[PDB]
């Protein structure tokens, strides 16, 4: 009963299903002939197959290609734009440009050589996608950390979420069109990369959270860093808002386009701020807390 | 005369030296190095633009002996710019000049 | 020092030029860019004959000739998108239904 | 010259055309209503009707360079506002079946109806270019206003391609005319000449070229290949004004142009004239014998009635009655066009979409829509030049005319496409009587059936009595 | 101005007879372009110093800007027509060359029997033809107005998508 | 050897000297183009190209040069080669009428402000034979958008300027900076500037108004140094129309209109740095709601004032 049940990370002309027991994980040998097939399938590539209707039957439908390569950090993926003139009528999102195989490698690394790949699955996260991997062993395993170790992941995962936002915040204020906020964003997310490098040995990738703990103690002198940092970020967050997010050019770009409600929200899945923004306050840290977030 | 025809010859001179630097620039890019349906929407706003700039072409005559045409030329010219902003009026309310209906 | 007859002699081959032009093409916009030279060639011809009289009328004429030619090409051109929004070929030879 | 508030008194009926045209235009900003905007559009024509007496109380005189105004221009401002508030009439009850906008229609015909005005008080060649086009730009709208229909935007483009090349044709000639003369009044058209030196090479070929865009603009043969295609494919109303309107005024400003150009009396544009009028009488006449729709007959008729306005027109300096000749068969057959015309856009209204045919089928007309044949064949018994009717008096107009002047080619033309019309306006006429195999409601389509038999009431006495009409055109006399 | 005026009148005449014969429209309206921009060099030299500018102004830098637009809308890569070059064989075009030909011979004929003092050249500045514009040509101006919302109105009516 | 003849080789190498420092100065400020948004934006730029970055146009110049010339195989090779040459040479010669000192013009033309209406024209050509010829979707497209844009803004481009041509009475460039001989026109015409300067902007394609991902080597070079030999022009010509041109008080004429060009080229750049880029619909909507109905207000007002002070 799918309406369109194609495959979603690999290519349609794949064999196997990777996520069996029986299919092997490693990489087979690469051969040009494929690379050259490929490319042919790129070159002589029918909006029919894809779930499209309406192959141009009002003389202006027009076909673009978003993707899947992109001048942007989000990463690769296609879309295909059906237009009347600047109307978006039809969109097919073609997905799977950045598969990594990290259940079949979870599959394939031991429980503590797993963790550096928790940590490239949402790379601007870092310690943020090491915490529920770590909770997630330490509840297979038993154990309860001390009130110390819950405060230092806290700690590293708000500099890692201040870090993401900051990035956000940035990216989304470039594409828009005003291209300072994220040079001055980026000297905020140096300062953050200076604090988790002294405490880490890392800066986005720092794989430091462990089985029933963190990897190191805390440096001897981070608290100045910390201290530094937060003297440093809120004038210019207010600089940042009042330079690009108070103004009405940027709120004519932004201000209702692409709206839903809450029943949009709910029945799509969307969580964060997506979800938050329809008035649902839903915060797992709040719901369901976890790593002592009771006491902040 | 003799400024004149100065004048001539150096925009003369002007027009050969850019046309032969681009031309040179071209040249030497090639030479040089080794080798190896579209919406009514844009039909209706380039129209608007021929129709208001002939209308902008009156105005350009007018605006340049406005004090010897005198008070009379004014009214003439304000009728004129008042069918010019009746026209914008009843474009812009139609839809005509909205990109986005 | 450049007399009235040859540059309405010029004039005279632009129209004609653009007469040709008109008929012999049977594709709608080669034909409206036939009457775009023909009337650019008939105020070419006014503007040399304002110029050899020294009076400001044969610019005046020029001015609403190309008047009407920016509203005439408006209007042929929105017709030939009228055309080939409808039958998706701009040869007129099928364009002629009525007849007799 | 300057511009005069008595001037502005002059200017009357183009002004209040001309904020007529502003303010339907603001009102379709303001709000698209087809009945208002209606309303609007014939309160103005009718205000500047209305105003053509304050224009004949401010006199005779010279608005501008360009415009003079005088009774001829009157009576000619008359007839196009008269046709300009039929074309409205008519129109609605179209438009009520219009899927599209109805509110454009209004405004191009009242642009038009300014063109005509300015044709009608043209003394000049750039007035006449100008309302020659102001004429012209809005018929290429109106003819294919119904452009879904493939029929009118066939029509549209055959009108505004050759119209574009006549109206080049005409620009040409106009700056030969002026490259010989140095002067663009039409006072001034040959004034440089003397001593039996009026047949001017230069001059000729330029007058040669007017006469080729003003005979594209009056169906005169050889430029006549248009007519029936553009009246068969254009909306009923627009075949309306563009019979009636168009025709009307260029033909007043042509003959303003070859009354007052000291080169309207050469022998050689007489001879150009009268093979003209010779081959547009016969032509017009015989392409009629063998149509089945009334459009394109209508058309031939345009055809052959405007070579027997052709013939008034060339005895204009030999005789001395041509003038009102022209006044008198202007206005018959402007009420004989305008029932005929109006008769068809009644039975074709509403508009039932680009997809159903809009075929008349005249046949058996009288035995649902008696009042209608009645109208219709007083109307085609007119055009016939048939006595108790309007057109007979022009024909004897024309007759006597071309009988003062001993043009005699001419009235033989005349009598035989005289009897060729005849033979095919008849047919038209018992065809609507005979019987049909088988077989509104709005106060809009009533006016239109009382406008239509008004006309045919008009042609009627007008026929038995034209002393009145006679009087008001002789009343009408440009400055000499 | 003499060697001006007949080498812009010379490219002009080639310029129009390569339009009338080419069968790209986008080289078509480069060469009419070309020809405008020499016609007014024409103006230029003839002294309507305002008739060139507009003659680029508009004639050369909006009207054809429409035309072009218009042929980048359709797309036309020359489809159906291209393939048949009709007007290229001598039974379409030679007949209208003779009519052309004949009109060309009269016209000239026409042309040569006429009183000729030779242009001087003197330079019509923009703002005499302004003070005519506004002076005994205020009802060409008030009516051109007319005439271009006319066209406006025919062309957004007819020229709309729905 | 004749005085006359000396006069006419000074007045050519005069122009040659113009030409030869606008197209420098286009490119040189590419470069300090970098440079500058390296200041407003906490860095700087190109700084290890030579002394302070000096040599690196020099090096843009010769990667430029000795790079694949590449035309695409299913393109119009002329129009393809023809579209920066436009894009170059028309805002040249819109340049060439700027009068930049007393005797130091190139041509004292007695239309001026039109042949600068001329030349953008053109520039709007060049944008649409760039997108055409190269046989590409998006460049087709995109030069469909930018070309919109572009005739949107010349609708009211003359009409702003004409505020300034009602004062001074005449379309010559001298007798417009001789106008402003005692108040420069930036204060009786400010919407006239305001309006102007928004147009200017949105006919260069520059920011935040802003076909040419098939260009390369040195047809993208051409296109950008045409691109900022048209800053360089708007500057000028806004200089000499709104700022009185060459007129001050204590520095010699270049001293001030360099001062008061440089000032609008750093203007250029401050606000491609500041502004973010509005919509597609509410830019043409501001174009011909707002600016077309300024403009010609603006007009009426001056006309009105100037035949109200003629007594
Ligand atoms: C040498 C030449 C170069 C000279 C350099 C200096 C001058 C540069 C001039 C640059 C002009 C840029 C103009 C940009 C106009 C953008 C208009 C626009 O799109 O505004 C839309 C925006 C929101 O509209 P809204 O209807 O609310 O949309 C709802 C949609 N959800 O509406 C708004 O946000 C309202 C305000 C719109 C813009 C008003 C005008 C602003 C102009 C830019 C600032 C200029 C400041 C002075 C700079 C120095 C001058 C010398
Ligand atoms: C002189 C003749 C004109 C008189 C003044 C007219 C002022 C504007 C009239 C009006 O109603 O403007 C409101 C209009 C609203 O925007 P629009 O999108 O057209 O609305 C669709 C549905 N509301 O917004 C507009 O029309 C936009 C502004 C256009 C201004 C044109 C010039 C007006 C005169 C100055
Ligand atoms: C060399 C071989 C051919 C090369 C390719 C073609 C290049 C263009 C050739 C034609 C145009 C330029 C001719 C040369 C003009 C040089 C200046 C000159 O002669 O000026 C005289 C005159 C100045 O005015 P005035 O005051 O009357 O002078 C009398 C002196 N007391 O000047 C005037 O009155 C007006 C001068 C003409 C108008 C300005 C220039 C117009 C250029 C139009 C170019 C059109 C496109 C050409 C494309 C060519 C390739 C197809
Ligand atoms: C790829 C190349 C294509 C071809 C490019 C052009 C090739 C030829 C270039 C050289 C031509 C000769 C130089 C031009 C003539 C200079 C003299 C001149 O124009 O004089 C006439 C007039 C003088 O006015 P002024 O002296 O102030 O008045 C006092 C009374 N005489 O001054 C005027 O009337 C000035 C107005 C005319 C100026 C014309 C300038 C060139 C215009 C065409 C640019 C083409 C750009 C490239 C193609 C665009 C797309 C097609
Ligand atoms: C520092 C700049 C000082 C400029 C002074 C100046 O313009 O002086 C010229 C003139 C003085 O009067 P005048 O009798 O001509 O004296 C000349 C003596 N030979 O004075 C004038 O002509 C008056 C000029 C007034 C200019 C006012 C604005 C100047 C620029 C301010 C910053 C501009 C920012 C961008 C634009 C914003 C809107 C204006
Ligand atoms: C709601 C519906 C729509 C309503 C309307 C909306 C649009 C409004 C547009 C308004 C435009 C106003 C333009 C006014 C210009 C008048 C000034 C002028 O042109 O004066 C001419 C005169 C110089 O002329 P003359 O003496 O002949 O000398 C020339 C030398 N041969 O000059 C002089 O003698 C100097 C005069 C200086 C005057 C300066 C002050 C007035 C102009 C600047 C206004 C600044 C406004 C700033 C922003 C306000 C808030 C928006
Ligand atoms: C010019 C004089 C009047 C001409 C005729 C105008 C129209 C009059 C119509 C009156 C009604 C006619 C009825 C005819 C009925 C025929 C019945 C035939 C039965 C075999
Ligand atoms: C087909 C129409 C034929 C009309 C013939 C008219 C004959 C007129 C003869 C006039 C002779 C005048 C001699 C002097
Ligand atoms: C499918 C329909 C194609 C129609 C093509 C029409 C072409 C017409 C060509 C006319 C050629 C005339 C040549 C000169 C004739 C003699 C001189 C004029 C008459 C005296
Ligand atoms: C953006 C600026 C472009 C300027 C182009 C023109 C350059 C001409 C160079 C002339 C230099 C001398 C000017 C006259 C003397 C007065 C100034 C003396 C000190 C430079």
């Amino acid at each position: 009963g799918h309406p369109n049940l194609r495959r979603i990370m690999m290519p349609q002309t794949w064999k196997g299903h990777p996520l069996r027991k029986d299919y092997p994980a490693r990489a087979t040998e690469f051969s040009p002939f494929e690379l050259t097939k490929a490319k042919q399938d790129l070159e002589m590539e029918k909006p029919e197959e894809w779930g499209m209707k309406r192959g141009t039957e009002n003389e202006d439908f027009m076909f673009l290609n978003l993707g899947p390569n992109h001048p942007s950090a989000h990463g690769a993926f296609r879309i295909v734009l059906q237009l009347d003139g600047e109307e978006i009528v039809d969109c097919v999102p073609d997905i799977g440009y950045h598969h990594r195989g990290a259940e079949k490698m979870g599959e394939r690394q031991s429980w503590h050589s797993y963790i550096p790949y928790t940590d490239r699955i949402e790379y601007l996260g870092g310690c943020v996608n090491e915490m529920p991997y770590v909770l997630a062993v330490e509840k297979l395993a038993g154990i309860t950390v001390p009130d110390r170790v819950n405060v230092i992941r806290v700690m590293l995962s708000e500099l890692f979420r201040i870090n993401s936002h900051l990035l956000y915040i940035s990216t989304f204020i470039q594409d828009v069109g005003a291209m300072t906020p994220v040079f001055f964003a980026f000297t905020d997310r140096q300062k953050i990369y200076d604090l988790v490098e002294a405490i880490t040995g890392f800066r986005m990738h720092p794989a430091w959270f462990r089985i029933g703990g963190v990897a190191h103690d805390l440096p001897r002198g981070w608290d100045r860093l910390l201290r530094e940092f937060l003297d440093w970020m809120p004038k210019r967050l207010a600089s940042y808002e009042k330079a690009a997010l108070q103004n009405t050019i940027l709120k004519g770009r932004s201000q209702g386009v692409a709206a839903y409600g809450a029943k949009e929200a709910l029945e799509w899945g969307t969580t964060g701020a997506g979800l938050r923004a329809t008035g649902i306050d839903f915060d797992v840290r709040k719901a369901r807390p976890y790593s002592g977030y009771e006491n902040f | 005369s003799t400024e004149v025809i100065a004048h001539h010859w150096a925009f003369a001179i002007f027009l050969i030296v850019a046309i032969g630097l681009c031309c040179l620039m071209l040249v030497g890019g090639w030479f040089l190095g080794g080798r190896a349906r579209l919406s009514a929407k844009f039909y209706l706003v380039a129209m608007f633009f021929v129709i208001f700039d002939v209308e902008a072409l009156y105005l350009f005559a007018w605006s340049t002996s406005i004090r010897e045409s005198g008070w009379v030329g004014f009214v003439e010219a304000a009728i004129f710019i008042f069918v010019l902003l009746a026209g914008l009026v009843y474009l812009v309310r139609i839809g005509a000049l909205d990109w986005t209906p | 020092m450049i007399p009235l007859q040859h540059g309405l002699i010029l004039a005279a081959i632009l129209f004609v030029l653009g007469l040709t032009g008109l008929v012999i093409r049977r594709n709608l916009l080669f034909m409206l860019i036939g009457l775009e030279i023909m009337i650019n060639a008939s105020a070419l011809a006014f503007v040399v004959a304002g110029s050899y009289w020294g009076q400001t009328d044969g610019q005046v004429m020029y001015i609403l000739a190309i008047s009407l030619a920016a509203a005439e090409a408006s209007i042929g051109l929105a017709l030939l998108l009228q055309l080939h929004r409808r039958r998706q070929n701009l040869n007129i030879d099928s364009v002629s239904e009525m007849r007799g | 010259m300057t511009i005069t508030p008595q001037n502005l008194i002059a200017l009357l009926p183009l002004l209040i055309v001309g904020l007529t045209v502003v303010v339907v235009m603001l009102s379709i900003a303001w709000r698209r209503n087809h009945f208002l905007n209606a309303t609007l559009s014939v309160i103005g024509l009718n205000a500047a009707l209305v105003s053509l007496w304050f224009v004949g109380q401010a006199g005779a005189m010279d608005v501008t360079p360009l415009m003079r105004v005088d009774g001829f221009a009157m009576l000619y401002t008359g007839l196009v506002l008269l046709a300009s508030l039929a074309t409205c009439t008519f129109a609605y009850p179209w438009l009520e079946g219009y899927n599209d906008n109805k509110d454009e229609f209004y405004l191009l015909v009242l642009i038009a109806a300014l063109g005509g005005i300015l044709l009608a008080n043209a003394n000049h060649l750039a007035s006449l270019f100008l309302g020659i086009e102001l004429i012209s730009l809005p018929l290429f709208g109106l003819v294919g206003y119904a452009f879904r229909q493939k029929r009118s935007l066939e029509a549209s483009i055959k009108y505004t391609i050759l119209s574009a090349a006549a109206s080049s044709f005409l620009l040409f000639g106009m700056a030969l005319v002026y490259a010989q003369s140095g002067d663009l009044s039409f006072v001034a058209l040959g004034k440089n000449l003397g001593d039996g030196m009026l047949n001017e090479p230069l001059l000729l070929a330029g007058f040669g070229l007017m006469i080729v865009g003003l005979g594209f603009k009056l169906s005169l043969v050889p430029f006549h290949l248009w007519t029936p295609d553009v009246y068969q494919g254009a909306p009923a109303p627009v075949s309306t004004f563009l019979a009636t309107a168009s025709k009307i005024a260029i033909f007043g400003v042509v003959m303003r142009l070859f009354l007052y150009a000291p080169v309207g009396d050469s022998e050689a544009i007489r001879v150009v004239l009268a093979i003209i009028a010779f081959a547009s009488i016969i032509f017009g006449n015989l392409m009629a014998l063998s149509q089945t729709n009334i459009k394109r007959l209508l058309g031939y008729s345009s055809i052959s009635h405007l070579g027997y306005l052709l013939v008034a027109l060339i005895a204009l300096q030999t005789g001395e009655m041509s003038m009102e000749a022209v006044g008198v068969y202007l206005a018959g057959y402007l009420f004989s066009s305008l029932g005929a015309f109006g008769v068809v856009s009644l039975m074709s209204s509403p508009y039932r979409g680009p997809d159903a045919d809009s075929l008349f089928s005249y046949r058996g007309l009288f035995w649902h829509r008696p009042i209608l044949a009645a109208v219709m064949t007083v109307m085609m018994l007119s055009l016939a030049g048939i006595p108790m009717t309007l057109g007979f008096i022009g024909k004897f107009y024309v007759l006597a005319v071309g009988v003062q002047a001993h043009l005699w080619w001419l009235v033989g033309a005349v009598v035989v496409g005289s009897a060729i019309g005849l033979y095919y306006y008849l047919r038209v006429a018992v065809s609507l009587y005979l019987h049909a195999p088988e077989q509104p409601s709005n106060w809009q389509y009533s006016a239109g059936g009382i406008v239509v038999l008004i006309s045919a009431l008009l042609v009627l006495v007008l026929g038995v009595w034209p002393q009145p009409l006679i009087s008001i055109v002789r009343l009408a006399m440009p400055l000499m | 101005m003499e060697f001006a005026f007949y080498i812009c009148g010379l490219i002009a005449i080639l310029a129009t007879l390569r339009v009338i014969t080419h069968t790209n429209p986008v080289h078509a309206l480069l060469y009419l372009i070309i020809s405008l921009l020499a016609i007014s060099g024409v103006f230029f030299s003839l002294g309507a110093y305002f008739a060139g500018a507009l003659e680029i102004i508009v004639y050369a830098g909006a009207i054809m800007v429409l035309f072009v637009f218009v042929v980048m809308m359709l797309n036309l890569g020359g489809s159906e027509i291209e393939q048949e070059r009709q007007w290229l064989k001598p039974q379409v075009w030679i007949g209208p060359a003779i009519l052309s030909a004949i009109m060309l011979v009269v016209i000239v004929y026409a042309i040569l029997g006429v009183n000729d003092q030779g242009i001087d050249g003197t330079p019509i500045s923009a703002k005499a033809v302004g003070i005519t514009l506004f002076g005994p040509y205020v009802l060409a101006v008030e009516l051109a107005s007319m005439l271009l919302l006319a066209g406006l109105v025919v062309a957004f009516h007819v020229g709309r998508e729905e | 050897i004749s005085p006359e003849l000396i006069e006419i080789l000074l007045t050519i190498l005069k122009a040659v000297v113009i030409l030869l420092v606008v197209v420098t100065c286009g490119a040189f400020m590419s470069f300090g183009e970098r440079r500058l948004l390296g200041l407003f934006q906490n860095r700087y730029g190109p700084n290890r190209v030579g002394w302070g970055g000096s040599l690196q146009l020099v090096a843009d110049m010769i990667k430029m040069f000795f790079k694949e010339d590449w035309i695409p195989k299913f393109s119009d090779r002329v129009i393809f080669t023809l579209a920066p040459m436009i894009a170059f040479t028309s805002l040249l010669l819109a340049f060439a009428i700027v009068p930049v000192s007393p005797g130091w013009v190139v041509a004292d033309l007695n239309i001026g402000i039109l042949f600068f209406l001329m030349m953008a024209g053109l520039a709007v050509y060049a944008v649409l034979f760039a997108g055409w010829s190269s046989n590409n979707k998006y460049s087709l497209l995109g030069a469909m958008r930018a070309s919109a844009q572009t005739l949107s803004y010349e609708v009211f481009l003359g009409l702003s300027l004409m505020g300034v041509v009602a004062q001074a009475g005449s379309f010559n460039m001298t007798d417009i900076v001789n106008s402003q001989a005692h108040v420069w026109n930036v204060i009786p015409q400010f919407f006239g500037f305001i309006t102007f300067a928004i147009a200017g902007v949105a006919v260069c394609h520059r920011h935040p108004f802003d076909y040419h991902i098939e260009y390369s080597g040195m047809k993208f070079g051409l296109f950008f140094v045409g691109e900022y030999i048209g800053i360089v022009t708007i500057s000028a010509l806004m200089v000499t129309l709104f700022f009185g041109g060459w007129q001050g008080p204590l520095l010699p004429p270049f001293i001030w209109f360099a001062l008061k060009t440089a000032f609008f080229m750093m203007m250029f750049i401050l606000i491609r740095a500041s502004l973010p880029r509005p919509r597609y619909d509410q830019v043409m909507s501001f174009g011909w709601k707002i600016c077309l109905p300024l403009t010609l207000i603006n007009l009426l007002v001056t006309a009105a004032v100037i035949l109200w002070q003629a007594q």
